[PDB]
């Protein structure tokens, strides 16, 4: 049940909500009150779910499809077998999400440590309520929103990508693909460096900062430290996340043509428009 | 087919594989434990991984991993309930006695050591050469607490050598002894330090450092550990 | 508010630091470089001294080349001009030879050749360079995860303009240097293999990818929510385990309901990064190669 260090960390307090009363833990999990809030809106949405897979007469996973209402509903109410059942899920999965923050918010305070874990996670929740919230509503119907189903969501984002050409022109895009790359990049260093230090040669001593740092120095002329690399980690992934977020926010709503097309606005500044030869002349 | 092959393949390498991360993150705080600190029943689908040595720089010996786990200092908590899962209650004072947000490790009793063998962290006094490059310089400003009364004052700053990172600020109380505190919680204004974790009345309470030049892990971890345990401790004397 | 730890509050400066020794040729090390108070608000603020060396020099001159024989090609599509150049510099491409000539290597200038010397460049660059994370880490004693870490990213790369082109029998199949020209042909690959969101390897691949994101995102915050405790200090908590490591490790029990080490959670990140272009770099060489139409075998799995 415990770690062998875990006993004198397990004191009273740090609830954000209902004091005394769900402050306990089952097994290693902490509970809290939002631990319940959580499982609540858990439990109600797998239930939610298991019944639209009747309605749709299938119980295999890779076929199972939860979808949005349709383009004629607006941004009003579907029946359940309609839309309907779309709708209580999202809003029992957004309660699951938050609620999980919040939990790990009380956990933080238990512990007298910082809350940049809820905070990166609320990147996250704000992607997720992009696409089935932020982006809908703004656009004027929940069938803009992709469905819950294994298969069919990525046939949504094929669908939703080619409704504007090849999506890899959209600039926020671009942009948030290269955060995800680089992110990638830096973890695998990051976890490299560390375990190269501390797992040397065979029969040498654990490494040092200090090699670990000039083994980079050595290598690209520069080491960002150990509270750098981790800002780094940090800021590389929330930022993926968040240009990620910007794309689709943008695309359908301020932008609806090609997104290939929007690129002649560059290319038709005045200074250079009219001039000949090149691939665009 | 071979695509077939290839795929079947990898969900069986991954499996292996989630079940060596599994176990390598298992060289410490197992065997299990029932909260009276007998072995657990359960330990779960997985077994304990053969040790791993490490052997730690500037003679400092080996460490071997998973290995005979122990507190090493008495844990002043008493059960709040007659089953397992509830908290568990300070019998003190929970800043004094290192339990809960405010607990410590005994961790070594000796600082931690940069690649040539050097105490890592100097006071700037002693750390020749060192300076503020950039930002306000907090040496000379009062510290202020939660409760909004004046504790001290900065009369240095505590560096870490091979990485130049400001790691504690060192203050003056009342009565002309100084404290550490870490650089991490506090905040650097223009006329006045300020933190938020501990009011004026506990500077006093922060452990002290056995030696003016050195700080050991174990100090670290007592001075960290009792600063970050005010932000639930403190409570009742920090204002708005 | 409390203090975030994004930036620091305060910068202090000293002698620089000409590093560690160890089994290194420091005849081969560079001169410390200036400071940038810059870098310093986020990370440290040093810049060298840097290794340059047979190898990096072999590595940075092939570098070039690539870089260059890319460039004199682009000029040359502008009509020289500086004015086209600006305008239309992604609209650039330098292509492989026509499916004409195979893997022939006599291929004409403007019509492929180009490409070919470009590629050598870039063959050597990288190569050159890999042999220079496995060296620099040997110089120091240290483990050589950064040069196997290295070899993943180099699979994938090694995949698509070597490997592939040279199993389908023609240089054609290979990817051009170009900005929006490789993202048309990375689109076109897709299109012609029967949808690539049907193809397994990509489909893990991408798991590994939003995971890397998802893991970093998880320990850069952990760390950050520790520093308090001197958290960022991984390798003497991992030697001496610190009230920062049992925090972080009681944060993600209490949370997940299981948790890693501080070293292991190093290994849980360098698997979940090689695990992108690992599993990338075997989707895409089996595609055309083994399987024309990931939809089709999608259907039967075979
Ligand atoms: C086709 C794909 C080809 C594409 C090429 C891309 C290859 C990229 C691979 C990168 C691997 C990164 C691994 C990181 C790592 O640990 O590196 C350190 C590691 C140790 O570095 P060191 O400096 O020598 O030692 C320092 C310390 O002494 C020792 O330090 P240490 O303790 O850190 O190292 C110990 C380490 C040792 O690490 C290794 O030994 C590496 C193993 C490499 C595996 C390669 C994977 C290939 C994927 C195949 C997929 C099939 C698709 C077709 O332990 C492990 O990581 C064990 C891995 C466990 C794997 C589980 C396998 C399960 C098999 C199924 C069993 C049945 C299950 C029951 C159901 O490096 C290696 O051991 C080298 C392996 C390189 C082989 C490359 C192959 C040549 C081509
Ligand atoms: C954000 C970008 C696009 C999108 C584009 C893609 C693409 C492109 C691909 C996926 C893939 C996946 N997507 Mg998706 N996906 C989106 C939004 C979602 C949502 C969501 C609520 O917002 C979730 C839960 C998922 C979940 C998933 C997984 C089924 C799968 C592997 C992802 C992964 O490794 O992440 C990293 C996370 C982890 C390793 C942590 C553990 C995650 C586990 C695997 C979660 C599984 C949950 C799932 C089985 C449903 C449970 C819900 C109920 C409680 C039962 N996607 C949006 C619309 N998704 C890949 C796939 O192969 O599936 C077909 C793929 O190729
Ligand atoms: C044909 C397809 C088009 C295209 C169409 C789209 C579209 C359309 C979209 C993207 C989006 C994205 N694209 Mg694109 N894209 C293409 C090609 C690419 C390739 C490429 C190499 O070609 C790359 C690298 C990417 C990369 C990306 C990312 C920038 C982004 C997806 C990640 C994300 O948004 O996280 C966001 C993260 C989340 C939503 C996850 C949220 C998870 C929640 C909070 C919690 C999950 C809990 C779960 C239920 C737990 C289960 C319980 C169990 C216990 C586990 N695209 C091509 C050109 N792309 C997506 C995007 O930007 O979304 C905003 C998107 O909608
Ligand atoms: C229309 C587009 C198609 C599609 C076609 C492809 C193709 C084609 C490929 C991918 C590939 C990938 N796709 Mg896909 N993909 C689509 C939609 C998506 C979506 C989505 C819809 O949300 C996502 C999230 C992705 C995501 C991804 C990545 C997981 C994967 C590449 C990983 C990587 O990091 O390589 C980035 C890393 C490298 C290329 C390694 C290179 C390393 C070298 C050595 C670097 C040398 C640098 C050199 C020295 C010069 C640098 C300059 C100096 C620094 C100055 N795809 C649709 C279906 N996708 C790749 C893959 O693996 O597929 C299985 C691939 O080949
Ligand atoms: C912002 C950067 C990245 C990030 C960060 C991040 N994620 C996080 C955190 C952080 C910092 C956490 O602290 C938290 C965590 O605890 O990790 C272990 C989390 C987490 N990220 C998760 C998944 C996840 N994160 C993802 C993405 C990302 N997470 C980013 C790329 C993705 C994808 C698709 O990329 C996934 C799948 C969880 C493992 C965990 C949060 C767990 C959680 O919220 O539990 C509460 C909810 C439940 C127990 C289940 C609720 C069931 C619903 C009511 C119904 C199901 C509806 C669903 C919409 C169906 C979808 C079906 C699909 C097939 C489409
Ligand atoms: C495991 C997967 C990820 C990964 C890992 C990775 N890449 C790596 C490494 C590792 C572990 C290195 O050690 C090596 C490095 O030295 O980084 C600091 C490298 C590296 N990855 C690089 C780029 C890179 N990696 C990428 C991708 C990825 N790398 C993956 C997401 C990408 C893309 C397209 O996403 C790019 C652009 C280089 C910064 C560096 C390899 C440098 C190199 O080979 O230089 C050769 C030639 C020159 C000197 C050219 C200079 C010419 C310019 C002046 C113009
Ligand atoms: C034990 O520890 C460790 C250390 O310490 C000892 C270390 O050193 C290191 C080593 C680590 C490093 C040196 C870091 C390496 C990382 C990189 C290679 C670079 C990271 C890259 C980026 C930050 C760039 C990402 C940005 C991209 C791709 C796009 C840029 C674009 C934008 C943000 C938008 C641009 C816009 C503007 C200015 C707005 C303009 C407005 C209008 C047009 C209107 C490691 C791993 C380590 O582990
Ligand atoms: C350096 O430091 C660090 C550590 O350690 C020193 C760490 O460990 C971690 C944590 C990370 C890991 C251990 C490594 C492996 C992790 C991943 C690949 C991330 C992906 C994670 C998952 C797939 C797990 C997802 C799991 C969840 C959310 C929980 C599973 C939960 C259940 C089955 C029950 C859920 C709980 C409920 C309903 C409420 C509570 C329960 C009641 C009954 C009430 C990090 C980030 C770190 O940075
Ligand atoms: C500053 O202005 C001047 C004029 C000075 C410049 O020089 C500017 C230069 C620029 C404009 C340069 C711009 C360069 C880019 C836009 C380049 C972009 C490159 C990519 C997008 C590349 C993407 C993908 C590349 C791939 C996958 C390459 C793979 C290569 C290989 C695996 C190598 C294979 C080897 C070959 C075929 C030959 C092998 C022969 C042997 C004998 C072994
Ligand atoms: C590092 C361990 C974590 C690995 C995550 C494994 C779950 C990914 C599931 C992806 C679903 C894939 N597939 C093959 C059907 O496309
Ligand atoms: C590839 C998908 C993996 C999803 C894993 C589901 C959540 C894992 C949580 C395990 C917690 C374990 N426990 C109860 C033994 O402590
Ligand atoms: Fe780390």
């Amino acid at each position: 049940a415990l770690l062998s260090f875990e006993r004198k960390y397990r004191v009273p307090g740090g609830t954000l909500v209902g004091g005394n009363l769900f402050d306990f833990w089952v097994g290693p999990f902490y509970v809290g009150f939002f631990g319940v809030a959580t499982f609540f809106f858990a439990a109600l949405g797998i239930i939610l779910i298991a019944w639209s897979a009747v309605l749709q007469g299938t119980w295999n996973p890779q076929l199972i499809s939860v979808y949005p209402p349709a383009l004629e509903y607006g941004l009003g109410g579907a029946p359940l077998a309609k839309g309907g059942l779309w709708q209580i899920i999202t809003i029992c999965a957004t309660g699951a999400f938050v609620s999980w923050a919040l939990r790990e918010v009380e956990i933080c305070r238990k512990l007298g440590i910082g809350y940049h874990i809820p905070f990166a996670f609320a990147f996250a929740i704000l992607a997720y309520l992009t696409l089935v919230l932020f982006r809908p509503v703004m656009m004027g119907a929940w069938g803009y929103a992709f469905p819950y189903g294994i298969w069919t969501h990525l046939d949504w984002v094929s669908n939703t990508g080619y409704t504007y050409g090849n999506f890899h022109y959209n600039p926020a895009h671009m942009i948030a693909i290269s955060f995800f790359f680089t992110n990638a990049l830096a973890l695998a260093l990051h976890g490299a460096l560390v375990l190269s230090a501390a797992n040397p040669e065979k029969g040498k001593e654990m490494r040092t900062p200090d090699h670990a740092a000039t083994f980079f120095r050595d290598l690209v002329g520069y080491s960002i430290g150990t509270l750098g690399i981790h800002r780094l980690g940090l800021l590389l992934s929330l930022s993926a996340v968040f240009f990620s977020a910007l794309c689709m926010i943008i695309t359908g709503t301020i932008w609806f043509d090609q997104w290939v097309d929007w690129w002649q606005w560059w290319v038709k500044l005045p200074w250079w428009a009219n001039i000949p030869g090149g691939i665009n002349g | 087919d071979l695509a077939s092959l290839a795929i079947y393949s990898f969900w069986i390498f991954l499996a292996g594989l989630i079940y060596y991360l599994q176990t390598e993150n298992m060289r410490e705080g197992y065997p299990l434990e029932n909260e009276d600190g007998t072995p657990a029943a359960n330990q779960g689908p997985f077994p304990l991984p053969k040790p791993k040595t490490f052997i730690l720089p500037h003679g400092r010996g080996t460490l071997t991993v998973p290995g005979p786990e122990s507190e090493d200092r008495p844990i002043a908590l008493a059960r709040t309930a007659v089953s397992e899962g509830f908290p568990h209650a300070p019998t003190g004072d929970p800043m004094k006695d290192g339990v809960g947000p405010a607990s410590w490790v005994a961790r070594r009793d000796l600082p931690e050591l940069d690649g040539h063998g050097h105490n890592k962290i100097k006071p700037m006094k002693a750390a020749a050469g060192f300076h503020v490059s950039a930002g306000k310089n907090p040496i000379g400003l009062p510290v202020r607490g939660c409760d909004l009364e004046i504790a001290g004052k900065v009369v240095d700053i505590w560096v870490d050598i091979p990485e130049q990172m400001a790691r504690f600020l060192e203050v003056e109380l009342k009565d002309g002894s100084t404290r550490l505190l870490p650089m991490q919680m506090v905040k650097v204004q223009s006329n006045r330090v300020h933190v938020n974790a501990l009011s004026s009345d506990l500077f006093a309470g922060i452990p002290t450092i056995k030696s003016p030049t050195e700080v050991t892990l174990l100090e670290e971890d007592k001075i960290c550990g009792y600063v970050a345990g005010g932000l639930m401790y403190a409570a009742p004397k920090r204002k708005s | 508010a409390e203090y975030q730890n994004i930036f620091s509050q305060v910068q202090v400066r000293g002698p620089a630091d000409l590093g560690m020794t160890e089994d290194v040729n420091l005849a081969n090390r560079s001169g410390v470089g200036p400071f940038s108070t810059l870098l310093g608000w986020f990370g440290n603020a040093q810049l060298g001294p840097i290794y340059l060396g047979s190898l990096g020099v072999l590595s940075l001159f092939s570098g070039l080349m690539w870089f260059f024989t890319i460039g004199i090609w682009f000029w040359y599509q502008a009509g020289w001009n500086p004015a086209v150049f600006l305008r239309d510099l992604f609209f650039f491409s330098l292509e492989p030879p026509a499916p004409e000539y195979g893997l022939s290597f006599a291929a004409p200038l403007k019509e492929g050749g180009l490409w070919l010397i470009a590629s050598f460049f870039m063959f050597v660059a990288v190569w050159s360079w890999w042999g220079r994370t496995y060296l620099r880490a040997q110089a120091l004693g240290m483990g050589k995860h950064t040069a196997w870490a290295f070899l993943s990213a180099i699979w994938l790369w090694m995949v698509l303009g070597f490997i592939r082109p040279i199993l389908m029998g023609s240089w054609s199949e290979a990817v051009p240097y170009g900005i929006f020209s490789h993202l048309d042909w990375t689109n076109n690959f897709s299109l012609v293999h029967g949808n690539l969101f049907y193809n397994p390897f990509h489909g893990l691949s991408i798991a590994f990818l939003y995971g890397s994101a998802l893991l970093f995102a998880m320990h850069g915050a952990t760390i950050l929510a520790v520093s308090r405790f001197g958290g960022e200090r991984e390798l003497e908590q991992i030697a001496d385990r610190g009230t920062a490591a049992e925090r972080a490790y009681l944060f993600w029990r209490w949370t997940m309901g299981f948790n890693a080490t501080m070293e292991g959670i190093h290994r849980w990140a360098i698997w979940m990064a090689v695990l992108v272009t690992l599993t990338g770099g075997i989707g895409i060489l089996l595609s055309g190669t083994v399987v024309d139409n990931w939809y089709v075998w999608g259907q039967n799995h075979g």
